[PDB]
RNA sequence: AUCGAGGACUACCAAGAUUAUAACGGAUAACGAGGAAUUGGGGUUCGACAUCGGAGAGGGAGCUUUACAGAUGGCUACCAC
RNA sequence: AUUACUUUGAAUAAAAUAAGGUGUUUAAAGCAAAACAUUAUGUUAAUGAAUAUUCAAGCAUGGGACAAUGC
RNA sequence: ACCUUGUUCAGAACUUAAAGAGAAAUCUUGAGUUUAUGGACUUCAGGGGGAGUAUGGUCACAAGGCUGAAACUUAAAGGAAU
C-alpha cells in the first residue's frame, strides 16, 4: 500500500481483518467451548470446528452437526469460550 | 585344514615353531606370526587369533605400508580376497571458478582379517608395492555403513 | 537444575560431551525462563537491535507476561 | 522453493527503499539475516531492527532512513581469497570509498575493511552501497 | 504449489503460540495415552486418532500434554503399524483406482491419475528407507499391495 | 624369467574389469613442460626449435661388446634405394 | 570425526615475467664494474636483487562462519 | 437456498498510471525489481539462403516422424513505428 501503517504495533481491528496465518503473530480462530445439553446439565467440552457428530456425555442429544468450517450446535444449545 | 584349499602347502613367510613346556624347539607346531603396522593402526583380532593364511596380508606378512594413504567407499565385492574403491573428489575448474564432482577406481586388496567387510563400506586404504597387474594398496581398516539389501560380502 | 554442554565445534580437537538437545543453552534458558514463570506464561518474545557506541546491543524484551540475558518482562503494550 | 533466504531478505529491503517505505518486513529471519543487517547497521544504513518470536523462524522489521540505494546477495558464494578483494570490489562497488562488501568467515561476518584488518578471506555473502 | 498441479491453496492448521497445555485443561497423561492407546487398537489412523481426542477429548494439542507426539506415543506402546500411515493411505488409493480400471479400460484420466499416484509411493518409498522406518527389502508392487492393504 | 615388483610369461581355479562423472572408438595439418603473442578484469591462440623429459636414425625385426645400447658416424637377415 | 574454505609456511631447475642496484656515452643489453678510496691497502671476506611468482594436486599449521559425508 | 453488504482464501479476467521496463508496439497477477549486471534448474539461437535438404542412424504396414550437415552463393534479410 502506499500508505503505510506501523508493521510491530497493529491495531486490535486490524489483526482481526487479517488471515489467521497473515497476521504479526498467527493465532487461531478457533476456540474450546463447553455446550450444556438441553436433556441434562452436564457440559461437553469441543472443538469449534469439529469434524464428527457430537455426543452428550450422558446421553446424546446430539450437540452438533459438522459443516465445512464451524460446528452447527442446536438452537438449544448454549455455550461459553474455555478461556 | 579349512585354508589348505589349493594344491601347494599354504606357510606364511615368517614361520618358526614355538617351545615346548620343557624349553626346547616344538617341530610339531608353528606360531601364528603377526606384525604390527605403523602410523596409528590397530591390528584386528582376527590377524590375530585367526587361522587364515596370505602372502599379501599387511598384518600376517612382509608386505610394508609406505607414505601415500587414501580412503574411499568400496565399489564392488566378487573378486577374491580383492574389492574396488571408489573416491568421490571435486574438480576445480579455472575458467568459470566453478568446482566438478569427478570420482577415480583403486583396485585394492582385502586381507580375510576383514571379515564384516560389505559393498558400500567406508575404507581407508595405505600403499603398498605392486600385488598385481592393478592391486596396489591395501585396505588397513573399514566402518560399516547403511545397508541396500544387497549385502555383499567379501 | 540444568547444564549447559560445551561443544565440539568443527577443528574442534578434543572430544564430545553428550549434548543432546535438552543441554543446549537454547533449550536450557527457554526450560528456566517457562518454569521460572510458571503460573505466568509468556505469549511474545521480540529481540531490538540498536547501535550503542558503534556496537550493537541485542535488547531482548520477554513480551506479553500474561542464565545471563538481561530481559526486560512486561505485559501488551496496547493488546 | 525458498533456496536462499538472504536473496528474499535483500531485494525486500531494495524494494522497499525504491518505493520510499519507512520499514520493511521479513518473515523468515535466519542468523545469517541478523548478521548482515548489523553489518550494515555499523556503518548506519539502517537505522535498527526487530525481530518478532513466531515459533516457527519468526520475522524481522527493519527501519529505513533514505540511504541505503541498493542491498543485494551474491549467487554461489565464491571462495575469496585475501588476494582476489580488490578484484571484487573493482567489479561490485561504486568507488573506493562508498560501498562495502560482506564476507562470510571463521571471525563471523565481516564486511571487506575489516576483513582486510584481520587478515582473513572466505565466501563472499553480498554488498550495499 | 501442489506437486503435480498448478493449484496452489494455503489452507493450513495455525497452532497457538502456546506450547503448554491450557489452564482448563485437567486431564493427566495417563487418561491421555490410555484413550490413544485404546484408539490404536481399534485400527485407527494416527492423524485421526489425534482429532477424536480434539474433538470429544479436548485435547487439541497432545505435545503440549504428554510432551511427546503421538507416534512416538504408538511407537512406545508398540501399536505403531509397521508401514507407516502416509504410505499406507497411498497405497489404498492405488488400489482403489487400478481396481475401478480393470472394468473401465477406456478411461484415460484414471490411468493418468494412476501413474501420479505411484510416482508419488516411489518418492515416498524412497525416504522411508533413507529413514531406516521402512527395511530395504521392501518393495511396492499391484500384485502384492492388493493384500496388505485390504 | 628379470637387476626387480608385477599376467611380464606358464599351469590350475573363479567370473570378473571399464562405462552417461563419456568407457571403447574416430580426428589432429598433436611430442609434453618451463614458456610465447595479445590482453582493464576474465580470457583466446601458439609452443618443431635456447633448457628439462620422451622417441628415432630409409622401413620393421634379431643380436654382439660392455657398467650402461635392443647402439645404427656397431653387426645379421628381409623390403626400397 | 573427516572433507571443503580460509591464514601462515615447508619443500620446489635455471632461462623467461615482474622487480633492486649498476651512466653498456643514452637505450635494447650484460651481471658486471667501480662511485671513492686518486684505487696494489679496502670500502671488501665487494654485487648476485629478499630476486617474488606459481595454477591444479600433495605435506604442516591457527580459525569453524558458510557448506558435504557424520552416526 | 435465493438476494444486498463487511472481511478473508483460491481462480479466469478487466480499467487507470505523470511510475518501472523496452527499439517501439506494448507489458503491470510482468515482458517490473538488470552495466546499481548473480534466487534455483532445464531447453533453445548466433546475418540471409542452400535447408530441416543430402547422407548416416533409428522408429512406422505406409505416408512420414526424431537426429541432421557440407559445397557454393550473397550485403544485406529482418522487427516496431512516422
Amino acid at each position: 500500500p502506499l500508505i503505510e501503517v506501523d508493521l510491530l504495533n497493529p491495531t486490535a481491528a486490524s489483526e482481526a481483518k487479517a488471515h489467521k496465518m497473515k497476521r504479526l503473530v498467527p493465532t487461531p480462530n478457533s476456540y474450546f467451548l463447553e455446550i450444556k445439553c438441553p436433556k441434562c446439565g452436564a457440559t461437553t467440552t469441543t472443538f469449534s470446528h469439529a469434524h464428527r457428530q457430537i455426543l452428550c456425555q450422558k446421553c446424546g442429544q446430539p450437540l452438533g452437526q459438522p459443516t465445512g468450517g464451524k460446528l452447527k450446535l442446536t438452537q438449544q444449545c448454549k455455550f461459553r469460550i474455555k478461556k | 585344514m579349512a585354508e589348505q584349499t589349493e594344491r601347494a602347502y599354504q606357510k606364511q613367510v615368517f614361520h618358526h615353531h614355538s617351545r615346548n613346556e620343557k624349553g626346547e624347539i616344538d617341530f610339531g607346531n608353528v606360531k601364528r606370526y603377526h606384525k604390527q603396522i605403523g602410523m596409528g593402526f590397530v591390528t584386528p583380532a582376527e590377524a590375530i587369533k585367526g587361522t587364515y593364511i596370505d602372502k599379501k596380508c599387511p598384518f600376517t606378512s612382509d608386505v610394508s605400508i609406505r607414505g601415500r594413504t587414501l580412503s574411499g567407499i568400496v565399489k564392488s565385492c566378487h573378486m577374491k580376497r580383492t574389492i574396488i574403491v571408489r573416491r568421490d573428489y571435486f574438480h576445480y575448474v579455472s575458467k568459470y571458478q566453478r568446482y566438478e564432482k569427478r570420482h577415480k577406481n583403486i583396485a585394492v586388496h582385502c586381507s580375510p582379517a576383514f571379515r564384516q567387510l560389505k559393498e558400500g563400506d567406508h575404507v581407508v586404504i595405505g600403499q603398498c608395492r605392486p600385488l598385481s597387474k592393478t592391486v596396489r594398496f591395501n585396505v588397513l581398516k573399514f566402518t560399516s555403513r547403511g545397508t541396500g539389501d544387497k549385502k555383499q560380502f567379501a | 537444575k540444568r547444564v549447559v554442554a560445551h561443544t565440539k565445534k568443527v577443528g574442534q580437537s578434543g572430544k564430545t560431551d553428550y549434548k543432546p538437545r535438552s543441554r543446549t543453552s537454547k533449550a536450557v534458558h527457554e526450560a528456566y525462563l517457562n518454569e521460572m514463570l510458571y503460573p505466568v506464561e509468556v505469549a511474545g518474545q521480540r529481540v531490538h537491535a540498536t547501535l550503542v557506541h558503534k556496537k550493537v546491543a541485542n535488547s531482548k524484551t520477554v513480551f506479553v507476561a500474561v542464565t545471563g540475558e538481561k530481559v526486560k518482562f512486561a505485559f501488551p503494550v496496547v493488546a | 522453493v525458498r533456496v536462499n533466504v538472504l536473496a528474499d531478505a535483500l531485494k525486500s529491503i531494495t524494494n522497499a527503499e525504491k518505493q520510499g517505505k519507512r520499514q520493511v518486513m521479513i518473515r523468515p529471519a535466519s542468523k545469517v539475516i541478523c548478521e548482515f543487517l548489523n553489518v550494515m547497521m555499523k556503518h548506519q544504513y539502517i537505522t535498527d531492527y526487530t525481530v518478532v518470536d513466531t515459533h516457527r523462524s519468526g520475522k524481522i522489521v527493519v527501519n529505513l532512513n533514505g540511504r541505503l540505494n541498493k542491498c543485494a546477495v551474491i549467487s554461489p558464494r565464491f571462495n575469496v581469497t585475501l588476494s582476489e578483494f580488490d578484484k571484487w570490489e573493482a567489479n561490485l562497488l561504486p568507488s573506493r570509498h562508498f560501498g562495502a562488501l560482506v564476507l562470510t568467515t571463521s571471525y563471523g561476518i565481516l564486511d571487506n575493511t575489516e576483513a582486510r584488518a584481520k587478515h582473513t578471506g572466505g565466501r563472499i555473502l553480498g554488498f550495499f552501497y | 504449489g501442489r506437486m503435480y498441479n498448478p493449484g496452489r491453496g494455503i489452507s493450513r492448521r495455525c497452532i497457538p503460540y502456546r506450547r503448554s497445555a491450557p489452564s482448563w485443561l485437567k486431564t493427566s497423561t495417563l487418561e491421555v495415552i490410555d484413550e490413544m492407546c485404546k484408539l490404536a487398537k481399534k485400527g485407527i489412523a494416527p492423524s485421526q486418532i489425534g482429532a477424536i481426542m480434539r474433538d470429544t477429548h479436548g485435547v487439541g494439542l497432545v505435545k503440549s500434554v504428554t510432551g511427546s507426539k503421538v507416534l512416538r506415543i504408538l511407537k512406545l506402546a508398540g501399536l505403531a503399524p509397521k508401514i507407516p500411515e502416509d504410505l499406507y493411505f497411498l497405497m489404498k488409493r492405488a488400489v482403489s483406482v487400478r481396481k475401478h480400471l480393470e472394468k473401465n479400460k477406456k478411461d484415460k484420466d484414471a490411468k493418468y491419475h494412476l501413474i501420479l499416484i505411484e510416482s508419488k509411493i516411489h518418492r515416498l518409498t524412497r525416504y522411508y528407507k533413507s529413514a531406516k522406518v521402512l527395511e530395504a527389502s521392501f518393495k511396492y508392487d499391484a500384485n502384492t499391495a492388493s493384500a496388505i492393504v485390504s
